[PDB]
């Protein structure tokens, strides 16, 4: 949505 | 912790944040 | 937080964001109390009137943050939940009495300039600090008014209010496991928690040992920053026995 995507690892 | 509640960028360096004195002043 | 200000870097290094895995969004606030325990509001995890009932694998903990939306590379740390513990007498049916929960992390988080735990009060610090007129501080990434979203962590200092004024401001049944905070209409100043700030900490800096203590958890309010209304916070010290039992049994 509005949140920067986090690293897939988590 | 033994060190709980002591912030590295403030208490640990004897620096105060911009509004903690408002809290202190309210504590009689 | 409404009528608050941008936090300073490292001002609230115990601040935790509870983050939903899918869709990726802010769920609540929370606080770091040791290298693997996080404290929040029960209603953040379990609130059947809104069909809310989260499991461990549904969430992440984001620690060390400042910006709301950005991924803060090399600063924030993102942690998985090992287990959630909700107060067995949490009252979601009526008034959010005992609105508290613990989260144990899969692995310890590394402390840093931006990540550090808050203290929990002992009986004497609670008796000294929880007095009408004394101010605490509430922090969060929740709405800026009742109904924008902030770019960064927001902060507001609010005075504890006398129990009869808290009781007279609402028709909800208030308990000894809550306190309320905020300015009165005649006091000029304003500010409050709001949606999204749930579960975050109300902290006070002890003038005796100059350490920050988490006295309350953001719990409930009718609207946000309304005149004659107050925010209500879980009384952490009153639920201390439960907190220690959990930590002492599940370590
Ligand atoms: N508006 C309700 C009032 C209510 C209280 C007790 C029990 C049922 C309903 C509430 O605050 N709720 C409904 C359940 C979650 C909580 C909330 O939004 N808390 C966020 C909040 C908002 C403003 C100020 C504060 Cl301190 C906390
Ligand atoms: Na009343
Ligand atoms: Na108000």
């Amino acid at each position: 949505g509005d949140f920067e995507e986090i690293p897939e690892e988590y | 912790e033994a060190d709980c509640g002591l912030r590295p960028l403030f208490e640990k360096k004897s620096l105060e944040d911009k509004t903690e004195r408002e809290l202190l002043e309210s504590y009689i | 937080i409404v009528e608050g200000s941008d936090a300073e870097i490292g001002m609230s290094p115990w601040q935790v964001m509870l983050f939903r895995k899918s869709p990726q969004e802010l769920l609540c606030g929370a606080s770091l109390i040791s290298d693997r325990w996080v404290l929040t509001a029960a209603h953040c995890l379990l609130y059947p009137p809104w069909d809310k009932n989260f499991t461990e694998n549904d969430l992440l903990v984001r620690i060390g943050k400042h910006s709301r939306t950005r991924y803060e590379r090399n600063i924030e740390k993102i942690s998985m939940l090992e287990k959630i513990y909700i107060h067995p007498r949490y009252n979601w049916r009526e008034n959010l009495d005992r609105d508290i929960a613990l989260m144990k992390l899969k692995k310890p988080v590394a402390f840093s300039d931006y990540i550090h735990p808050v203290c929990l009060p002992d009986r004497e610090t609670a008796a000294s600090l929880l007095q009408a007129g004394y101010k605490g501080r509430v922090t969060g990434w929740g709405n800026l008014k009742e109904t924008g979203q902030p770019s960064v962590l927001q902060v507001v200092n609010l005075p504890i209010v006398e129990r009869p004024v808290c009781k007279d401001s609402t028709r909800i049944r208030i308990t000894d496991n809550m306190f309320c905070a905020g300015y009165k209409p005649d006091e000029g100043k304003r500010g409050d928690a709001c949606e999204g700030d749930s579960g975050g900490p109300f902290v006070m800096k002890s003038p005796f040992n100059n350490r920050w203590y988490q006295m309350g958890i953001v719990s409930w309010g009718e609207g946000c920053d309304r005149d004659g209304k107050y925010g209500f916070y879980t009384h952490v010290f009153r639920l201390k026995k439960w907190i220690q039992k959990v930590i002492d049994q599940f370590g």
